[PDB]
Formats: C-alpha cells, structure tokens, sequence
DNA sequence: CTGAATATTGTCGGAACCAAGTCTCCATATGGAATTAATAA
DNA sequence: TTATTAATTCCATATGGAGACTTGGTTCCGACAATATTCAG
C-alpha cells in the first residue's frame, strides 16, 4: 500500500479535524493559486414543491440517474397510487423531493466515485424533481464549464473529501464548500470558450442522435426468430401471463421418464405445446448430440497471477464469449487440457437466474493462450452437419430458449436455477434445413454487428469529448 | 527411531528370561505358545511382540504366580479392514485356566498416535462374543504399555474388568473406564476402579504425548455436537464449563482425596446421573467462587454447570469420563516440548463455535501485525533488561484471550528462543531469566502477573479462562464482570492486583486515573448502545459520559489505564477518523496522546462477518509536562480568540449592519473607527480568520470583507457546544494555533490486501501488504534435517530390497514351470519389473533432490544458521524452495521481523516511527 | 363444552390440538404463545418429530400421539392413524441426530437415506388417518431433480394429490429466499392402495 | 399455567440467569413492557407473531442454516388452512 | 410583559448497513469402471 | 474347460446446494432547531 508522511498542522485543514487516510492522500502543500467556492458556485437550498395531482409529474432517485449524466424518470400520478410504488409516494410525502431550477448542477452525495453528476441545461422543458440525496450548486461562471470541470476534472478532488463513517461514501455542503479548485485549469477552460462550447455541443448533439437508433442485444434476437416461424410475440406473452394448468393424473409420465409434476413443467408443456403449433421442423436435441463435458472451477483470487477463469458475465446474447477473463488460479488438475477453450467450442451456461440460464455462444475468436470455463460451462460438440452451432446458440438465447429454460431448469435455490445434460438432451426444438438456418445466422450477425460498431463510436467520442477538456486545460 | 523404541530394543537383547534373544522365531523357547499364525507368517511382527515380551518377562519375573508353562487359547475372528482378521487378543497370560479369562492388549507409546479404537477392539466388544462362541467368563482386561518411566518403568495402562458394564457401548457411555492402573501380582486388584487418587497408583496420566488430542477432539465433536434442536455455541460454553469444572478439581485437591471428575462405579452398578450432576455441578459452582471472583450467594447457587434439557445427561457422564486421563493443568506435555492442549482448544473452537456475526474474533495476522507495529518484543526486551521486569499488557475488551494467547506465544517465542542474544546476563538478570522462562514445562508463568483482561460476556469470559489455562498460566487476572466499571470492582483473591488501585488526576477532569500498565491493545466493540441505569452508572468517570456514544468511552479508558508513557493499539472503525460527530474524541486523542502511526485497514478483515471500515490507531500517552504545556497552550490562544471574537463582532456590527456607534464597545474598539486605521482593523480581521482569507481579498473594502465573508464569520464564532474540557473557545482555531506550535511528523499508511479473505464457505491466501512470512526457517539442525532425509531415503530403499527380494524369488521359478503356470509367473515377473523401473525412476530423482537440497544448505544455511546477507530472506530463490518439495513440511510459520530495508507496512513501521 | 364460556372458549386445545418441537427454546416460546391465546400449552412435545410413537410421554388422560402398530400395506412399521389435518413446514436438509439415527433405519421405508425433507412425507403418512388431509410446504426440489423419485413415486402411491401452488422466492425474503410450494394431498384408503 | 405439578424444578428453575443475563438488563425489559397490554390487546395486532418475530430478528441467519428455523409466514398459514376446508370439515365432524 | 424553557412541531445525520442483481466453488453420490468371481461346457 | 458375474473397490464425472459474494444508495431512528409553552416574576 501507500506510505506518506504528514505532519500535526495538517490536522487543521477542516473543522471536522478528520485525520482519515483517504482525506489526506490529496492533502499537499499548494503553490497555485487556487479558487474557492466563492468564486465559483452557490449552493441553493432545497426546498419542498408544491406538486399539484392532476399533472403526472416525473421522479427521479439516485439509481435512475446514470454513469453518464443522464436521467431516466418515472412517471408517477396521485391518481394512481398503487402498493407497487407506494415507497416512492412514502418519500414525496415525508418531503424528499425538490425542483431544480434551471441551470443549476445536481452532484449525488452518495458514492461521487461513480461520477453521477447531473446538469439541468438552460434549454428544453418538462422539467423533473429530484430526490434531496442531490446538491444544489448555481454555477455564477458558465453552467457548462463547470459541469465538464466537475465530470472530467476535479473527479479526484470530490472523490477525496467523501466521508464513509461505518457505511455509505457520502458527501456534505461543506465538504463542497472546502474544495479548493485550481485557477490555471478553470481560467483556460473559461478564458477558451464559444468553441468549447460549440464542439462539445455538436459532439453531444452527434451522441444523441447515435443513442437515438440504438437496440438492444436480445430483441434483435428476438426480432428475426418473430420474423421467422410467424409466432405472435404479443400472444406469446398473453400466454406467459396465466397461472393457472389443470393437467390430469395420466399425463404426468408423458415424455417424463423421472416423474415431475411440478407448476413449472406443466407450464413448460403447455407453452411448448403453443409455440409449435405451425412450425413442423421439431426434433429432438438428443439425437445430436456427441458429448456434455463439464468445465472445472478451483479457488480463484480476483486479478491472480495463474490461469484465466472465465464466468457466467462472459456469456451475452449475441453468442460469442467475450474472453475478457477476470480471475485467475494457480492450481492444476493433472488434466489442464480438457478444460481449455478452443474456437467453434459451443458453450451453454448451467447456473444462473430464472431468465439467464441457458445462454449459449461460439468462442469465434482466435485466442493463443489457455482460459478455463468454470464447471457452470457446458460444452457441447455436436454434428456439424445439421445443426450450425452458432444458429444452436442463437436459437437458445432467443425467446424459443429462454422460455424452454426458464421453466424446466430444475433447483431448490431459485437464485441459482441449472439445467442438467438430461434436460438438453430431451429438448425438442426447430431444426430447419443448413440452407435456411444460414440466412438467419447472417441477420442477426450483420444487425449486432451495426449496433456494436454504434456502441463503438458512441464510446469513442465520449472519450474524445474528454480529451478535449484535458487538453484544453493543461495547456 | 522413537524414544521407547531404543530402551525396549535394548532389553530384548538383554531380557532377563531369555525368550526374545532368538530373532524372527520363538518355537524353541518356552512361554511361545501363541496357536502360531493363521493368515501369514510366524516371524517378527513389529512394535506388538517388541513390548509384550517384556510384559512377559515382568509376568515371570516379579510377578510370579508360579511359573506354569503359559498355556493359552486358539484365535477368534474379527473382520477388521480387508479380508477377516484372526487375532490371539494380542498377548495373553495363561488364560488363568482352560477357558478365556484373561485378555491383554501390548501397545506402544507411539502407538497411541494412530489408533484410538482399539483400547477395546480385543477388550469388551469381542470379550462378550468370546464369551458367546466358547462360553467363557472373561472378567479381567488389560490396555498395557510401559512407556520409558526410570527403572520401575511403570505402566501407564487403562486396565479394565468385566463385570460391571454387560456390553461394550455401556461401557463407551461409561467414559472408557478403567478398574485398574497397575498390573498386580498373585491375580488381585480391587474389583471397581481404584479411581482417581492423586498421589500414586493411577495419578494422572500425566503424558499426553501426540495424537490422542485428535482422537478426543474428533469424538467429542462426534457425539457432543451430534444433531437433534440446538446452537453449537451452548454446546460449546457448556464443554468449556466442563473443563473448568475439571480444573477446579485439579486446583482444589490435595494429596490423596481421590477425585470428584469420575464416575464411581459403585461396586459394579455405574453412577446415576442425578448423582453425578450434583458432583460436577458442586464443583462447578465453587469454581465461581474461586476463579469467575463472583461474590453473590444467590448467583453462584441458581445457576448449574449444564442446563439438563438442551444437555443431555449421558452426553454428561461420557465427556466427563471421557475427559479424565489426562491433567488439564500439567498435563501439556507433547511427548517433549509441552504446549499440547491449547491446540486441543483451538481445534474445539474452530470446529463448532459458529462465529455468526454477534461474536467475531479479531483476525490473527491481524493481531500480530498490531503485537509487532508496538514494538513488543523489543519493550519486553528492554524493560528486562534494565528494569528486570515485563510490561504490563491489558485488553478491557478481551474476548476469546486472542490479543493475550498471541502476545504470550510472542514473549515467550522472542525473548527466550529468537531473540535472546539481546539479553544480556547479569545475574540479576539471569534470576529472572530462570524465574520466568527457563521451566519448560511452566514457561508460561510468567504471565501471571502481567497480562490482565476484562470481558463483560460470561460465557466468553470463561471461555477466555480456559483456554489462559490450557496453554498453562494463572487466568484469574482475566475479569468476566464490565470492562467500564470503577477500578475498585476489580477484585483478584491473590497476587498484586494493579487492576484496583486508582487516584484523581490533576489535569484529567478530577477523575480516577490508574497509570499502571504499559501495553494496550484491544479491539472495541463497533456499537455498543449500553442502557439507561447503565449510562447513568457511568455518567462520572468519563468528560464525555454524557454523550450517547460510549464506543468512544473505551479511548478514555484507554487514557485512564495507560501510564506516563504507555502504548496504546487499537481496531477503531473509520467512524473516529472521518464522521463529524466524532470531534471531540479526536481532540481529546490529540491532547492526551502522541499520535505516531496509523493503518487503514481494507474493507475485507472482517468481510464474512462486518464489513465495517476500520483502521488502526498507534498512540503513546503524553507525560504531564506535555499535558502542562498543551493547556497552557489551549489558554493562551483562547484568550486572542475571545478577544478577536469580540472585535470582529464590533466591527461586523458597525461596518456591514451600520449600527450606530456605542463607546462601551471596547477601548481597542472604539479606538480607530473615528481615525480610520484601516491596516489595524485590516489585521484584525484577517487574523480572525487564520485560514479563510486569501491574497486577492487584502485589496477589497472593510466592508465588503465582512460581507463576502459573512455566513462564515458566525461559523467561526462559536465555542464548542456542550463541553466544559475545551472551554467556551472554538478548538478549531485553537487547535490550528497549538497544531503549528507544536507539530511532529506522523506515520501515515493503508493497506489493500491483508493476506486472507475469509467467507462464508471457508477462506483463501491472498497478497499480503501489512508483512512478510519467514518460509526458511532461520535456523535449521543440519544432522536432524538431513537425518529425515536419509530416514525416507532408507524407507524407500526397503522397498527396493523388498522387490528384489520377489525379483529373485520369480527368477528361479521360471525354470521350475514350463507351460502352463509359467505364463502367470512370467507376468507376475514383467510387472514386478516394471515396478522396478517405477521405483527406479523413483530413486533417481530422489537422489537428484537429496543433492539439491544439499546444496541449498551449504549456498543458504552454512551450519545450522542462515547467513547475514540471506537473514533478511528477500531472496526469492531463497524462499520458493521451501514453499515446494518436501523442505514445506518443516518451514516457518514466523513473521519477518526484517530491519535492513523495507518492502511491507510493517518492515518501515519497525525502522519508521520512534517510541521515547 | 367447547365453544360458550367466552372467558376461556379455547379449553378443546388441550384435547385436540397436538404438535412437536426439538428446540426446547422453542417449545417453550410455543406454550407461552398457546397460553397467550387460550392456553392450550399440554399437547406441545418437546422431544423429536421422528421418534418412535412410544417416545412421546404426557402426563394427561388423552394421549392419541401413542398408539402405534404395524401397518400391513406398509412393510410392518409403525403408524398412527388418528390425525387428520396435518400440517407442517419441514426442515430442509437438516441433519439428523446420530441418537435418531439408530431408529430410522427402522420403521421408515426409505430410512436408510439421510435426508430430512422427505423423512416427514413418511411420517405424516404415519399420522393421518385413512381420510385425513395433508397440507404441507415443501422445496420445489423435492417436485423437481432425479434424486426425488422415489419420494414423488412414494406420495403417489399412498396419498391422493389434490393440489400443488408454487410460491414466489419473495416468501422468506430476508432470510433464504427459497422456491417452495404448497402441496395439497388426502391420504388413500387401504381398499385403495 | 404450564402445570409443572413437581414442587422441585420450581425451586431451581428461574425466570433469568442473573450471571448471564445483567439485572439492569432487566430492568430495561420490564421499563419497556410496563405499559404494553400482551392480553386483551392481541385483537388488534391480528396476524402477528411476536415471539416467532423475536426470534427471527434476535437469531442469526447462520444459526438458522444448520436447522431449518424458517418461521412460515401468518398468511401463508391462513391460506392453507382455508384451502384445505379446515372450517367445512370441523364444522361436520361436529355435526357428525 | 419579558422571558426561556417544554410541551412539540418538522428537518439533518449518521448507520455493529442492506437490498438488487446475478454470479459460485464444493461436498457427495455414482456408476461404470475396475476387481473377484462362479458358470458348465 | 474357462470366464460371467456381481460384489468390492475406485476412479473422474454429473448433480445440486433453506447459497452467497458484488455493487451501489437506500430507509429510518435520533437528534434538533424551531415550533410552541408557560407561569412568573
Ligand atoms: N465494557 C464492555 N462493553 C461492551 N463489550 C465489552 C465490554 N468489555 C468487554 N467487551 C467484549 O468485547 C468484545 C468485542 S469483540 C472482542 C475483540 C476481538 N473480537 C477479540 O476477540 O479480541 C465483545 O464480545 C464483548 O463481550
């Protein structure tokens, strides 16, 4: 760890005479002339709105602001208070709830490590109240210069004056009120404005409209295999919706063969029984398949120095391992070789929550060095003559496997739900002919990879955007 | 080579019958009638005849009982472990007559290590089929051994008759009993045990050597814990109640007087349990009185040692049967080098106290960490050495005795065996020196008078006791009343209690201050909420009863128990350091303490438990003539802050609000306003805010500076609230002056990965930052270590022998057979052969490794040492070696105590801070 | 005599109302709670749930957790069919007591199989009368995985299934969070099984 | 009220363990139960097991694992007595 | 008739923290292997 | 006339665990200022 050394006088520097580690990392003698709060914001003290009822109004938490100053809302109304989010009306009406007014900045008190800082612009509308966890600050020099000299900068600074207390990170006003900003790094970006402010708004403007036609990685999935088979995917969920089968004594042992009769196979059954009422390709999974070995998962130290371990957060809904391995063992087996992945290994996740169980994907990517999957790894070399792994992987991540698997994956902890080598065996699904699978296995390969490359650019110019605020500073 | 080994070797070559000097056979000499052999072979059979032809020898020598012939009975079966076993009962004698009457199992001292079932294996369990298949009356069973015990070499036996317990898990639930001791001549011996009277015949069984503390261990927790409605942890306080019922005994007993630990088989009916519980139970509740140092009459008599309905009185009967035969005072012996039934304890509390959440211990390398960051050997080593005393280390929140049981290993480990070329004999010296450490099988004496606890649980205090006794010392220093009570309550029926005496300090709120001990390391508790009658109870002891946060009350304890001098080391939680709430302890911390290290713990020390944030605090309390210097300090800035209020209040008055001008304002006040002077008020005002001001505010108007800094002003004109220790000041500004005046350096560090990371599934080792393990032990005997080495090199080669043996044996037989069982011996040859070459591919890197590590000794160890430039063990060639291979068996378990340069927290800690 | 004096309406408790408890804490919170409202606190055994019938002593007139005979249709073993609404929540894959251990290889028909959950299926099969009904709590395992054949094969031979709910792993949120369900089951009449 | 007839365990038996439980302890306890009412006033607080409760709050999860304490909750409780026709088959066994 | 001190009225400040989301090593059968084995020409 | 079991070892493997670690931020009690109070000199 580290080792400083500081002296009795710099137990001073606040009133609260904290003498913590952390506090005292950044304590240094300074020679810049640095700004206080003074010159720079106010803060404003929050006060209670008088919300009116007929209007829905939009809250925001804390866990609703995210990562990147954005904001995602919920829509209450007094007409509709139902026990769901009684816990929301609870706070508004103990009195955590405030409006910012326009312009200011809302720095999170708890945990500024995750940067959740927030900007009201000076523009647009349908204004949102926020709960009393944000501080208020009105910015006296130009809203925006000090929103992105909060973000980028000074994230260390803020991040250095947090006090834990036997629980939450979390700030105060004081601690705001004794930061002790630098004069060079805020005058560059304030002095270099009106093109400052012209580039990072385009920039902006251009991440919107990215972020405007983005998707996500299922219902791709999930589009193309709808597109396909003519399945009513509104029905489909009409269906998932009821509670209630009254099946008879006789057909418990039908395709059974180990007498389950709980709620969820025969719930299994009927929606199976649903889903394949026009498509006539079905047969049965067993019949090829070739071996289920099982992966291996020895004590493992986060960022060890050993072999890489893959992990159940490795698997996506694409349908290629991520191979970005976080632990690492140094243990051996004497057969270190049968549990190394290898490119076109077909990999299912066995262990998981109730809907991410199952999730299939093809290593597709040529990795020199050995990566052991965990035992929660099944892998599953089969005929390559029928089945077109990749379209196994993609047929199991859509919503023809996630429903399979969401109600015969056998467990008493529903929290770690898996499925067993009996259950793929006996898993009846459509097998089209190698001709029509490849189509499939193309658009939902160029669709995913358009939307990662606009998950790419997206990144890319808010690291850029950032870039340009350092380099704007030190200079 | 055991130790009994050589002497019962030596007389076998010298028996003074004459029947073991013919090697590998006995047909030809009398008393070998033993129905031969019935499986394989009728030669030497190992440690078994090697100690029963002495009993032997003993049965014709001084026995007597007439000479006979030793005419025994045929074998019985048994189906121990593969194929059916045709055991003799081990040795017998005579018989007595025709049918069995007679058993008798030979064991040997280091066979006690490996198998405990069979103290009754040949006894009662195939005594009664003995007696259902021959229709015999066996009566009478014997569990020999003759150890090494001087010339009379008495036998440490369980000897056993069979007419009080019908069946053999009677006798289980019966405790392993035993009817006799010592073996009697002309067939005598009393009929029920001759029980426990400590003085001579069966004493105490005092030699626990190896392994029988794993064989108890693993039967205890096999039946007591067992299953059924229960929480571990009152199984667990029930079992230490127990043990401390038996170590009363121990202490209270004198010189014959039996024992009140046994069963008293009357005649041969066993004990009624009621009758046994009201022993154990009398023991137990003047075990209070004489340890716990509880007065009440009406608390020591409502009470019992266990609670009956969640204790069950069999499981009673058989533990504390069971847990006789052996001293839990003296009885540490280890075969040789002691210290034997503290690792018993440690093995009980791992295995099923279920540390939960309520109840955590303080992590050991914890532990260590804060023993070596004070200094502790080094104190205890210098106070020896010129005062010929120890330190006087306390723990007021106890707990299990794990900052005590790791402060006494350490003493013990460091000023007698490592370090002691820092002690210098001179006489005197060496007084002590012998006083307190050179009994080796009372090395821990001397922390009898120095190593004081208190712990509020009960269950937690005795348990404390226990294992203060098991290790060997006197545990009546540990308090299981209140850590937070007035020092009078303190009451020790023996010894130098330095735990009761108190005094008024001068400046220390007029309050009792004991000023005795050296060391204090504790761990408080996180949040204690005490209680309304409580709180008032203590409300005048303490500057800051008042206050609800009586965590804090412990630092003030910590003052209170400290001398002049004294070092303190803590377990805080971030809460001290960081929370607002707390200033005031951290300005009482500065005041009365020298503040010199501190170590921010990461947030997973206590992960499967809390995960709290803590860091450590080091501390050594200031002497009067800094305290003195401190409040004259705290006055002297008081006063200018009290006059500086004043005036900048005027002049915020007139200045901003434009109140008119009153002449009782002040004479320096209303001195300037008229004239002006602009600088003297302009130093005024700056000087009242020492660190608010800036250089681009020395230009701006008197008004506008109390204006800009308005809502601020107030802020820092303020005194300290509700405390009459700091005075109507605000400390802030105070502290900021005293601070610049009196400034030292201070140690500053944090910690991100402490070694483990336990959880709820076990632990892992993880990178340690706070210090470094030894590995290569620093010194190792060159003769016993390579004596290992050649002892396996030889084990091995039996083998060797053993398969060249079969080798020639087959490669005669292959002429003998033609065809047919020539084919099954020539495959019988190819694969001895090719176990020869296994045991050869074998053999060579054994001797490739015999010659490596030969070389590791002569290029690291020299001669029974390690060198200067390898001491500090920074090599990494150096230490790996030891981590692998065989060298891992013996390695080092000690923390690196390296002082030549730095690469832990604890390495700079040791060469950083100085302690005056 | 059952339901008039308003004062102490709750005196059939004491006749008709049985139930067992290992946790002596625990039988002792029950009897303070069956005296709470109304007493009642006579029939609370505080022994073991799986012990022999003979075991379960009381020092009253009225003792219907004693009669125990061997059953014809059930291998010889004890059962005592006076009880017809059980109702229980098992204890998970708790581990027996090594004494009880000695008594279930015996009078159980899988008793040679450590597993607690599905050991008091069989005792209630011991307990209802040949008519009573079974509502029970039960892990989803026990209706689901291959190792619980012999159980689920076992309730359908003797009993009459009637009903099955699987409730959400919101039930005991704080402490394990475990799918479970209830079963609803009657047991079958000898001119049935 | 528990009937305990011998005259014996009475005379040993206790309502708290002075040593391991502090009398000021007890102090607090009865202080905050002065006023509570326990009979008479469990009408209003139906659905409401106070010393399963207890236990639950006081008893560590981790005691709780090894055995199977999961108190059943009051609802639960409610539905499978009244699924069964626990009221219907008392009141004709009643009747009958 | 000028209080400040106790009914309380709504607001900060922390917490032996703690829900939400979802990712895990390991004890324990187990059976198909081995083994011994008895078929029986 | 052997070599088929079917028991008794023994393996790496499949299965499942009233789980359990990771990350982020939430409620609620306790002060507490400021309501009010509050009786009195
Ligand atoms: N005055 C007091 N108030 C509260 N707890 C006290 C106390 N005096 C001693 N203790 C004990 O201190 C313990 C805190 S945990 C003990 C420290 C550490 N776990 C160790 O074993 O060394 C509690 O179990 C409590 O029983």
């Amino acid at each position: 760890g580290l080792i400083q050394r500081r002296n009795f006088s710099t137990f001073a520097s606040e009133p609260s005479v904290r003498f913590d580690f952390n506090y005292m990392k950044s304590v240094t003698p300074t020679t810049e002339e640095y700004y206080t709060y003074k010159s720079l914001f106010e803060v404003v003290p929050s006060t209670v709105p008088t919300l009116d009822e007929s209007e829905p109004f939009k809250y925001a938490e804390i866990g609703h602001v995210s990562k990147n100053g954005e904001v995602f809302p919920v829509t209450l109304s007094f007409e509709d208070r139902d026990e769901l989010n009684e816990d929301l009306f609870k706070k508004i009406e103990k009195g955590d709830i405030f409006l910012p007014e326009r312009g200011n900045i809302l720095i999170s008190a708890i945990r500024p490590y995750l940067n959740k800082i927030v900007l009201i612009k000076e523009d647009d509308k349908t204004d949102i109240y926020f709960t009393k966890a944000f501080i208020q600050i009105k910015p006296l020099i130009n809203s925006r210069i000090l929103y992105y000299a909060l973000r980028t900068i000074f994230s260390e600074k803020i991040n250095a004056v947090s006090r834990q207390g036997k629980g939450y990170p979390t700030l105060k006003e004081d601690d705001l009120k004794t930061i002790q900003f630098s004069k060079k790094v805020i005058d560059n970006l304030l002095a270099k404005e009106e093109e400052l402010i012209s580039n990072i708004d385009a920039l902006e403007k251009d991440i919107k409209e990215l972020k405007s036609i983005q998707r996500s990685k299922k219902e791709i999935v999930d589009e193309v295999f709808s597109s396909h088979f003519n399945i009513n995917m509104v029905e489909l969920m009409a269906l998932d919706s009821q509670r209630r089968v009254d099946v008879g004594l006789s057909s418990i042992s039908s395709l059974n063969s180990t007498i389950r009769y709980s709620y969820r196979w025969n719930k299994m059954k009927l929606i199976q029984k649903y889903l394949y009422r026009d498509i006539d390709c079905i047969e049965p999974l067993g019949k090829y398949i070739l071996s289920s070995n099982n992966g291996w998962s020895p004590e493992s130290v986060v960022g060890g120095e050993g072999i890489p371990i893959l992990g159940q957060e490795h698997l996506e809904f694409d349908g290629v391992l991520n191979v970005s391995p976080t632990k690492a063992t140094t243990k051996t087996k004497n057969n270190m070789e049968n549990f190394f992945i290898q490119e076109g290994d077909l990999f299912i996740s066995r262990g998981n929550t109730v809907d991410l169980v199952g999730l299939a994907c093809v290593v597709e990517t040529e990795v020199t060095e050995d990566i052991i999957y965990p035992d929660l790894y099944i892998r599953l070399k089969i005929d390559e003559k029928v089945i077109h792994k990749k379209y196994l992987a993609l047929l199991f991540n859509s919503f023809f496997g996630r429903l399979y698997f969401k109600y015969v994956s056998k467990g008493k902890n529903q929290t770690m739900v898996k499925i067993s080598s009996n259950e793929l065996l006996n898993y009846y699904l459509p097998i089209p002919p190698m001709e029509e699978q490849l189509e499939i296995v193309g658009k939902i390969e160029e669709q995913i990879g358009a939307q990662n490359e606009i998950e790419k650019q997206i990144e890319e110019k808010r690291n850029q955007i950032r870039v340009i605020i350092e380099e704007t500073a030190r200079s | 080579m055991k130790n009994w080994q050589r002497i019962v070797e030596a007389k076998l070559e010298q028996q003074k019958h004459k029947v073991a000097e013919i090697s590998l056979e006995n047909g030809t000499v009398n008393y070998s009638k033993k129905i031969k052999h019935n499986r394989n072979l009728k030669a030497l059979t190992g440690d078994e005849e090697i100690v029963r032809a002495f009993l032997i020898d003993r049965l014709v020598n001084e026995l007597d009982y007439k000479p006979e012939y030793l005419e025994t009975e045929k074998e019985y079966t048994i189906k121990g472990g593969h194929s059916k076993i045709n055991p003799r009962v081990d040795v017998l004698v005579k018989d007595d007559k025709g049918n069995p009457f007679f058993f008798i199992e030979v064991k040997a001292p280091n066979k006690f290590e490996e198998d405990k079932d069979e103290i009754e294996g040949q006894l009662f369990a195939l005594a009664q089929a003995e007696e259902r298949d021959f229709k015999t009356k066996v009566k009478y069973l014997v569990y020999y051994t003759v150890e090494l015990i001087d010339d009379e070499i008495v036998d440490r036996a369980i000897i056993i008759d069979f007419e009080k317990y019908p069946t053999y898990t009677d006798w289980s639930n019966g405790g392993f009993i035993s009817t006799g001791t010592e073996l009697t001549a002309g067939y005598g011996e009393p009929k029920k045990q001759p029980l426990i009277k400590g003085h001579e015949k069966y004493d105490l069984r005092v030699r626990i050597d190896r392994e029988e503390i794993e064989g108890l261990g693993r039967n205890l927790h096999n039946v007591l814990w067992g299953g059924g409605g229960t929480n571990d942890s009152e199984i667990f306080y029930s079992l230490v109640n127990i043990i401390l019922a038996k170590i009363q005994d121990e202490y209270e007993k004198e010189d014959g007087q039996e024992y009140d630990f046994q069963v008293y088989q009357y005649g041969d009916n066993v004990e009624s349990p009621q009758k046994l519980f009201d022993r154990i139970n009398a023991l137990y509740k003047r075990a209070l009185r004489e340890q716990l140092n509880v007065t009440d009459e009406q608390k020591i008599a409502e009470d019992n040692v266990i609670n009956r309905n969640k204790f069950p009185l069999n499981k009673l009967v058989y533990t504390v049967q069971a847990l006789e035969s052996l001293s839990f005072l003296e009885g540490r012996n280890s075969l040789d080098g002691k210290d034997i039934l503290g690792d018993f304890f440690e093995s009980i509390i791992r295995d099923g106290f279920k540390q939960t959440k309520g109840q955590f211990f303080t992590p050991t390398p914890i532990v260590k960490f804060i023993l070596y960051a004070l200094q502790l050997d080094k104190l205890a080593i210098d106070r020896l050495n010129n005062d010929r005393e120890l330190p006087l280390i306390i723990d007021p929140s106890a707990g299990s005795g794990t900052f005590l049981i790791e402060a006494m290993k350490l003493i013990t480990k460091e000023v007698k065996y490592k370090q002691n070329h820092k002690v210098k004999s001179s006489r005197q010296i060496t007084k002590r020196f012998e006083e307190l450490f050179m009994p080796d099988h009372n090395e821990n004496k001397w922390a009898r008078e120095y190593l004081y606890g208190c712990e509020i649980n009960f269950d937690l205090g005795t348990a404390s006791k226990v294992n203060m006794i098991l290790h060997g010392d006197g545990s009546a220093n540990i308090f299981v009343q209140d850590g937070l009570l007035p020092f009078r309550f303190y009451v020790k029926e023996t010894s130098p209690n330095y735990l009761e005496t108190a005094s008024p300090d001068a400046l220390y709120g007029d309050k009792e201050v004991n000023g005795k001990f050296d060391v204090v390391v504790s761990n408080p508790p996180f949040s204690v909420d005490l209680d309304t009658q409580t709180q008032r109870e203590v409300r005048n002891a303490f500057l800051f009863g008042d206050k609800k946060n009586s965590e804090n009350l412990f630092i003030e304890r910590y003052y209170q128990l400290l001398k002049e001098g004294g070092r303190l080391g803590v377990v805080l939680p971030e809460s001290v350091f960081d929370t607002t709430e707390n200033k005031y302890i951290r300005l009482f911390i500065f005041k009365y303490f020298k503040v010199k290290a501190v170590v921010s713990l990461p947030q997973v020390t206590f992960e499967p438990f809390t995960s709290t944030k803590t860091s450590l605090l080091f501390a050594q309390k200031k002497t009067k003539e800094e305290v003195e210097q401190w409040n004259e300090l705290w006055d002297k800035y008081g006063k200018e802050w009290s006059l500086l209020k004043t005036r900048i209040n005027d002049y915020f008055s007139y200045f901003v609000k434009g109140r008119p001008l009153n002449k009782k304002w002040a004479p320096d006040v209303v001195k300037d306003i008229q004239e002006g002077n602009e600088d003297n008020i302009r130093k005024n005002i700056f000087r009242f805010l020492k660190d608010h001001i800036k250089e681009e505010d020395k230009n701006l108007e008197i008004k506008d500076l109390l204006i800009k800094y308005a809502e601020e002003i107030s802020s820092i004109s303020k005194h300290e609230k509700e405390t009459d220790v700091f005075g109507f000041y605000n400390a802030w500004w105070v502290f900021g002056e005293v601070a610049k005046e009196l400034d030292y350096p201070i140690f500053m560090a944090e910690a991100e990965n402490v070694g483990y990371k336990r959880t709820k599934k076990g632990e892992k080792p993880m990178p340690n930052d706070l210090y470094d393990l030894e590995y290569a032990p620093s010194t190792l005997d060159c003769e016993k270590v390579l004596s290992s080495f050649d002892i396996e090199i030889n084990a091995l080669e039996a083998s060797k022998t053993k398969l060249s043996v079969e080798k020639g044996l087959l490669e005669e037989k292959l002429k003998d057979k033609e065809d047919k069982e020539n084919e099954k011996i020539q495959k019988r040859l190819n694969k001895i052969s090719e176990l020869l070459e296994t045991i050869e591919n074998q053999l060579d890197s054994i001797r490739s490794k015999k010659l490596e590590v030969e070389g590791i000794l002569e290029k690291y160890y020299e001669n029974n040492k390690l060198k200067e430039e390898y001491s500090e063990r920074d090599d990494e060639e150096l230490i790996n070696h030891f981590k692998h291979g065989v060298l891992y068996q013996y390695r080092s378990e000690d923390i690196l105590l390296r002082n030549k340069t730095v690469h832990k927290i604890l390495d700079e800690i040791r060469q950083g801070v100085i302690w005056d």
